[PDB]
């Protein structure tokens, strides 16, 4: 409460080679008190250049 | 399946922590600085009966 959910992820067990371009970043806040589990695949924009 | 003993005279067993892993090479590039093709893998560990 006053705030999010913060997170740092390792990129190499990604092993972004052989042909490796894009990426989605799919979510899932389900809030409490409400059977409401509304997503968002946000950032399907993170690249490798 | 997969298992791991260990013997020496008359069959005798010896008591032991085991680490074994399980690794695959995709394409063998070898290496371009970043692992001779160390590929994903499942490592395990656990005691000896
Ligand atoms: C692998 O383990 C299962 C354990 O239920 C067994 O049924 C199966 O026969 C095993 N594989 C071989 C080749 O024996």
């Amino acid at each position: 409460s006053h705030g999010c959910f913060y997170q740092q992820v390792k990129t190499k067990v990604f092993q972004l080679k052989r042909k490796e371009y894009e990426m989605k970043l799919h979510t899932e806040a389900q809030i409490q008190e409400e059977g409401t589990v509304v997503e968002l695949t946000g950032r399907q924009s993170s690249e490798i250049t | 399946n997969v298992s791991v003993c260990g013997l020496y005279t008359y069959g005798k067993p010896v008591p032991g922590h085991v680490t074994v892993s399980i690794c695959r090479k995709y394409s063998d590039a070898s290496d371009c600085h970043g692992e001779d093709s160390q590929a994903f893998c499942e490592k395990f560990s656990g005691q000896l009966n």
